[PDB]
C-alpha cells in the first residue's frame, strides 16, 4: 500500500514540535487551506478595443476556476514576465494535488487608474467551459450573441472607478454537480463541460467610444483566492514539476 | 432588505495615521503576515535580556 | 509459530470471499487500498423512477482482464489501463457476445443510469522465485484530465494510494473503489446531455515498478487476472434495451 | 408571489386531435419532459411568439430546475366515447433516439395506461430521472451553446383506438396542461430566455 | 345515489393499480377469477444456487396480446389462446426484438428456472351500445392434454372458473394465475430432461360467448388488450444468456 | 377549474426536497419577491443637450414604474444592444404575471 | 421631494421612490389609458434628473452615458394573478450575419 | 552503501531492484510561505528575453 | 488539506539497481537529506521536468 510503513528504523531522539512556526513566528502554517486564501495573480491583460463598443459591450470575459487559467506566457515578443518566470503559482500548484473541488472564489480585480469610467462585472453560471483551450481571458469582439453584452438576470456589480478602482468579488458555487473537476480539462462528456468553471465572469466598461480611447492598453490585473468555503476532495499525486531556478538566463 | 433611510455619519478623511504618537494608541496596518492574529514571539532561549 | 508441518493438504490457511454464488480464494493477504470513504446512496436527489440494486447478480465477481507479464516488459510499462464500469462491459463485448448474456451486466442493458461502489481484485500467480512488483492504481475520471499522459507513470501513481503486487509473494491486490464523479449517476447509454465518455468513472492502471527478474532458465511469464465486484450499486431510470449501444472498443 | 405558487398553475400547452381512425400504434404527441413545453403561434412576425405554461416562464429565469412535472390531460368526450391511451415517459432519450419510438418500446419504461369511458380526465405526473441533481435550462440568453436539451421525453400513444357511437363525433379533442409538480423547484437566477411580446422589434447588426 | 352530476372531469371514480413504475386504470370493477389458492415459495426444495425475485422489474405490467373483435366473429370463436409465461416472451420476440430489450423479461434471459404467480388483465374498450360477451379462461398445462381440442369451447370453459367480459359494460377482466404445474419450476431454455414445451404453464384463452351485435350503421370493431403482471415470482439457477433460444413461434 | 386535479396517476417514488437550493447552494430561491430585488437595468441613454440649459433645467425625465419602461431597442442604426438582444429582463417579466401592484 | 448627488464624491445616487397615489393599487401590465383618471393609476411618479452645469461646462456632458437601475423595494406587493402573454424565445433571435 | 554484498541462488535473479520512497516524517514541518520553486508541466513554454 | 496530510504520503523518488557483483564498498545512492529529493525525466524538452 502507499502509506504503509513496514519496519521503522528509528535513530532520532524526539525533536521538539514547533507547531509549524506557532512557537516562533506566532502563526501556524499547518492548514494549507488558510494559505490558499492569500491572494494570487490570476490573469493579466492590456485592454484592446477592436469594434466601436457601446455602453453595454463587455470589454473582456474569463472563466473563473480554482485550477488557475491556462498559463499565458504571452507572445514571444512581449512576454508577461511573471508567468514566464514565476511559473503558475501557489493555489494552482495545490489544485494540482487534488481531483475535485466544491467551493467559492474571490477576485478583487484591479482596474487601471487613469480611466474614470464606471465598470460592471457579470457572473454567468450558465456558461460551459469548452476544453482547456479557451480557458483564458478573452477580449470579446463584435456583438453577435448575448455573450458580448450586459444581461439582466445574471448576478452583477458595478464599481465606480472614480471612488475606488478595485472591485472585490465572491464568485459562488452554482453547478448541478456533486463537485467540479480540478486538474486540466479536455472535455470528454458534453455535460462534463459544466463540471469545471464556477461560471464565466465578464468585465465591461460603460464608456462611449469617444472616451474608450483612454482605456486602450491600460493594464487590468486580476487576483483570486479560494474563499473559505472551498474544499478540494480526492488526493492525486503531483504531475512532474519544473524547477524554477534552473530556467535559462536572458543572456547579455 | 429593510431600507436604511436614516442619516449617515459625517466623518473627515485624513491621508495618514500619526507619525509622532507611539504609546497608548492602537495602530492599524496592512500586515504582510499571513495569520491576522499572529505576532512575533520569543522562544525561551531567545528571550530579550535587555530592557 | 515457526513449526511447519505440510501434509497432503499443504501448509497454510486459505481465506475466502464469497459473494452471490461466486467464491474465490487467495492464499495471501490482500494488499487493500481504498481511495475514498464509502459513498452515500444518492438515489434520493435525482430519481423518482423505480430504483433497485440487484445484489443477487450485480455483486457477483466477474473477470474483466487478464494478461501475461513477461520479463521483456521494461520498468515503467503499462500492462492495462482498465476503465472499470466500461471494462466490465467492454471486455464482454470484446469477447464477441452481447451484454445481455452475462448475469452481472444485464441490468446495464436496461436501466439508463448507474451508481455504486466497485471492488476490484488483481490476482496473480507469480512463482515464489520470481522478483518483481506491479502497482495497481485507481485514478478518478482520468480521461477528463488532458495532462494525464505525463502523470501516467509509476512515480506519479505511487503518490496517491495504490495496491502493490509483489511477484515474489504472488500477492493479491484488493481495491475498493467507492463512487465519486462530478455527477452522482453514470449513464449506461447515450443520454441527452452527454454521449462520449459513456459510463466512465475513471481508470484502474497497473504500471510495473519492477520488471520480472529470474535465472536465465527460469519461468519467464507471469499471468495476471482481474475480477470486479460491483457491490453497493443502484440503478435508476428503466429503459428499453434497444437504445443500448455497444461500448467503445478501447 | 413565489416560484411554487406560479409553478402550481396549469396553462394549456398542447391540443391534440384524436380521430377514430388512429390505429393502435399512432403517436399523438412527444413533447419534452422539461418545463419549456411549447406551442408556437402562427403569426406573421419575423420572430414568432410562443405560448408557455406558467412553469415554462417562471423557470426560464433560472439556470437550473428539478423535480416532477404534471401533465393534466383533459380528454374531451361524451361518456359514450370509449378508448385507451398510453402516456409514457422515457428517461435519457437523445434526439437521435427521439425517433425509432413506438408504444411498445415505450412500455418497457415508465408509462401510464388510461381508460377513457366515464371519467374523462387524468393527470400524469412526470418523473425526474437524470444523472444531474438539478437540470440546466433548455434555452438561454441569446447564446446557442449552453443550451442543454431535455432530460427525457413524454409520449402519448393510443393503446386502444377510440370507439365512438354513430351518433357521437368521430373525433375527440385532448388538452394537455402543464403544471409544476409538488417537488418542482429551481435554483440559480440568470437571464430569462424569454422576452415579452410588448415590443417584438429587433435590429440586425449587418455591417453592410 | 341516483344523482348524476357530470363535470369537465366526467362522472365516475377511477380505480388504479400501481405496481413498479406502471400505473394503469379501469373505470369499471374487474371481474376477478382465481383458479387456485396462492402458491408456496418452493425454492427450498430444489435450489442451492442463488435465488431472487426481481420485484422492481418483473412485476411491472407489460402487454402481451391485442386483437380486434369484429361482429364477423361467430359465436364460438377463439380470439387468442395465449400461453402465458411464453407469450410474455413470444410476443416480444414476435415484435422483432430480443428478450433482453424488455425490462420485465431480462431475468429470463439469464436464469435457467422460473416459478411464480402471474396476473393477467384483459382490458377492453367496447362502446356502451354494443352487445356481446367474451370469456377469459385459464387452463393449466393445456398442451399436455390431447383431447383438449374437443374441450376447447365455451361450453367447456364455463364450467371451470372464468372471467366474463361484457362488451356492453366494457368490463375489464382481472385474472390471478398462481403457479401450479407438475414440476415446481419452469425452465426458460432447453434443459437436460426436457426441451419441447418450454416455459409453458398452460393457456389463457378468450372464447366468445356472444358475438357483437349492433345497428347496421354502428361501430363494428371492438379492440382488446391483455396486460400481464408476473408478481410473486422467483428465479433460480443463474446461467449464461447465450444458451437461451428464441421462443417457439406459436 | 384551472388548478383542479381530477385523478393523479402517480408513478414517482418521492423525490428528496432540496428546499430550492437551500440544501446545496445554501440559499432558497423559493420566494420570487426576493429575486425581484436584485437590481435590473431600467433604461439607458446618451445625454443630448439641445437648448442652452441653465442651472435649473432638468436634463431628462422618466416615469418610474415596476412594469419597466416601454422597451427601447434604439434606432436601427444605433441599437441599445442589451434591450435589442437581452429582451426586457426579470422584473418586467414577472410584472407580466400580475395585474396590480402597490409598493 | 428631491436629492442632490455630488458627482465628485460618488457618481451614483441611490433612491427610494415611494408609493404616493390616491389608489388602492396601480395597474401593472402595459397601459393604454382608458379613464382619464386611470392615468394616475400607473407610475409611482415621474423622476427628473438634471445637472446644475452652466452651458459652458455642459459640453463635457454631451453623449455621456447614464445607465439606470431598479428593483422593487421590499414593500412591493403584486396582486391579481394573470397569465403570461406570449413569450419570444431569445436564443432563437437572428444572428448578425457576417 | 552495500555492507554485505547480495548473495542470490543460481535459480533466482542476479539483480535486485530497490525503491526509495520519501515521506514527511512525524515531525516534518514548514513555516514561511513564499514563491514556489516549482511550476506545473501544464505549460512548459518559456520565452528568453534576448535583446538581439 | 494540510501540509502534514500531504507530507505524510510516500511518492517513489528513486530506483536503485542492485547487482550481485557490487562489492562491499559500492555506493547505490547519495541523495540529499532535504525534501527536494529528485528524479529527472529523460524528456526531449529544452527545460526538463522533474518528479518530486
Ligand atoms: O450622523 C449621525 C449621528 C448619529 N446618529 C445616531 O444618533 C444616536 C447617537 O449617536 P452617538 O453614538 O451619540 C445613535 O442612534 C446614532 O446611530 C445617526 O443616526 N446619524
Amino acid at each position: 500500500e502507499e502509506s504503509r510503513n513496514t519496519t521503522v528504523l528509528d535513530t532520532t531522539t524526539t525533536l521538539q514540535s514547533s507547531g509549524f512556526g506557532r512557537a516562533f513566528f506566532g502563526e501556524a502554517f499547518n492548514d494549507l487551506k488558510t494559505l490558499m486564501r492569500r491572494y494570487q495573480l490570476y490573469g493579466q491583460l492590456l485592454l484592446s478595443v477592436t469594434t466601436d463598443k457601446d455602453i453595454d459591450h463587455c470589454m473582456f470575459t474569463f472563466p473563473c476556476l480554482p485550477q488557475g487559467l491556462a498559463l499565458d506566457i504571452g507572445s514571444a515578443g512581449s512576454p508577461h514576465e511573471i508567468f514566464n518566470r514565476c511559473r503558475d503559482g501557489i493555489i494552482p500548484l495545490i489544485a494540482s494535488g487534488y481531483r475535485f473541488y466544491r467551493g467559492d472564489l474571490r477576485y478583487k480585480i484591479v482596474f487601471p487608474s487613469n480611466v474614470n469610467s464606471n465598470i460592471w462585472v457579470q457572473h454567468r453560471p450558465d456558461r460551459r467551459l469548452e476544453g482547456w483551450s479557451a480557458a483564458k481571458i478573452v477580449n470579446c469582439d463584435a456583438v453577435s450573441t448575448g455573450q458580448g453584452v450586459y444581461n439582466h438576470g445574471y448576478a452583477s456589480h458595478i464599481q465606480i472607478t472614480r471612488v475606488n478602482n478595485v472591485i472585490e468579488l465572491e464568485v459562488p458555487f452554482y453547478n448541478a454537480t456533486c463537485y467540479n473537476y480540478l486538474q486540466a480539462f479536455n472535455a470528454s462528456s458534453a455535460a462534463s463541460s459544466y463540471a469545471v468553471s464556477l461560471g464565466e465572469i465578464s468585465v465591461g466598461f460603460q464608456a462611449t467610444s469617444d472616451d474608450i480611447a483612454s482605456i486602450v492598453n491600460k493594464p487590468v490585473t486580476i487576483y483570486y483566492s479560494i474563499g473559505d468555503g472551498m474544499q478540494f476532495s480526492q488526493w492525486v499525486g503531483y504531475q512532474p514539476m519544473m524547477i524554477l531556478d534552473q530556467l535559462p538566463a536572458p543572456v547579455v | 432588505n429593510p431600507s436604511y433611510q436614516q442619516s449617515p455619519r459625517h466623518f473627515v478623511p485624513t491621508g495618514m495615521h500619526s507619525l509622532a504618537l507611539g504609546t497608548n494608541l492602537v495602530e492599524p496596518l496592512h500586515a504582510l503576515r499571513l495569520d491576522a492574529a499572529g505576532t512575533t514571539q520569543h522562544p525561551v532561549g531567545c528571550a530579550p535580556d535587555e530592557d | 509459530m515457526d513449526n511447519p508441518n505440510p501434509g497432503p493438504d499443504g501448509e497454510g490457511e486459505v481465506e475466502l470471499e464469497k459473494d452471490s454464488n461466486v467464491v474465490l480464494t487467495t492464499q495471501r493477504d490482500p494488499s487493500t487500498s481504498i481511495p475514498a470513504p464509502v459513498s452515500v446512496k444518492w438515489s434520493r436527489w435525482t430519481s423518482n423512477d423505480v430504483v433497485d440494486d440487484y445484489a443477487t447478480i450485480t455483486s457477483r465477481w466477474y473477470q474483466i482482464a487478464e494478461f501475461v507479464w513477461s520479463k521483456d516488459d521494461p520498468f515503467d510499462k503499462e500492462l492495462a489501463r482498465l476503465i472499470l464500469p466500461r471494462a466490465l462491459l467492454s471486455s464482454i463485448e470484446a469477447n464477441s457476445d452481447a451484454i445481455c448474456d452475462v448475469p452481472n451486466t444485464i441490468p446495464f442493458k436496461v436501466h439508463a443510469y448507474w451508481r455504486g461502489d466497485m471492488e476490484v481484485r488483481v490476482q496473480i500467480n507469480s512463482n515464489k522465485f520470481q522478483v518483481g512488483q506491479l502497482q495497481a492504481t485507481w485514478y478518478y475520471s482520468d480521461h477528463e484530465n488532458l495532462n494525464i499522459s505525463s502523470k501516467r507513470s509509476v512515480y506519479g501513481f505511487s503518490q496517491m494510494d495504490h495496491a502493490l503486487i509483489s511477484a515474489s509473494a504472488s500477492n493479491e491486490a484488493k481495491l475498493v473503489i467507492p463512487f465519486k464523479h462530478v455527477y452522482p449517476f453514470l449513464p449506461t447509454r447515450i443520454v441527452p446531455d452527454w454521449t462520449t465518455g459513456i459510463l466512465d468513472m475513471g481508470a484502474l492502471n497497473i504500471r510495473v515498478i519492477a520488471p520480472l527478474r529470474m535465472s536465465a532458465t527460469g519461468p519467464t511469464t507471469c499471468n495476471v487476472v482481474v475480477f470486479i465486484k460491483l457491490n453497493n450499486s443502484e440503478f435508476t431510470g428503466t429503459s428499453s434495451g434497444k437504445f443500448y449501444a455497444s461500448q467503445i472498443r478501447a | 408571489m413565489t416560484v411554487s405558487s406560479i409553478a402550481s398553475r396549469y396553462g394549456l400547452i398542447r391540443r391534440v386531435q384524436w380521430k377514430k381512425d388512429h390505429a393502435k400504434g399512432s403517436l399523438l404527441l412527444q413533447l419534452d419532459a422539461d418545463p419549456f413545453v411549447e406551442q408556437r403561434i402562427e403569426g406573421t412576425n419575423p420572430i414568432s411568439l410562443y405560448w408557455f405554461a406558467p412553469v415554462g416562464v417562471v423557470s426560464s429565469m433560472f439556470m437550473q430546475w428539478r423535480g416532477s412535472l404534471e401533465y393534466r390531460f383533459d380528454i374531451i368526450a361524451s361518456q359514450f366515447h370509449t378508448g385507451r391511451l398510453i402516456v409514457g415517459y422515457v428517461p435519457g432519450l437523445t434526439a437521435s433516439l427521439q425517433l425509432q419510438m413506438d408504444y411498445m418500446k415505450l412500455k418497457s419504461s415508465s408509462y401510464v395506461v388510461f381508460d377513457l369511458q366515464e371519467s374523462n380526465s387524468f393527470t400524469f405526473e412526470v418523473p425526474y430521472v437524470s444523472y444531474r441533481p438539478w437540470w440546466v435550462r433548455k434555452y438561454g440568453g441569446n447564446y446557442l451553446p449552453s443550451s442543454t436539451d431535455a432530460p427525457s421525453t413524454l409520449f402519448m400513444y393510443v393503446q386502444v383506438p377510440l370507439i365512438p357511437m354513430e351518433a357521437v363525433s368521430d373525433t375527440i379533442d385532448i388538452n394537455v396542461y402543464v403544471r409544476g409538480g409538488s417537488s418542482f423547484e429551481v435554483c440559480v437566477p440568470v437571464q430569462p430566455s424569454l422576452g415579452l411580446n410588448w415590443n417584438t422589434d429587433f435590429i440586425l447588426r449587418n455591417d453592410e
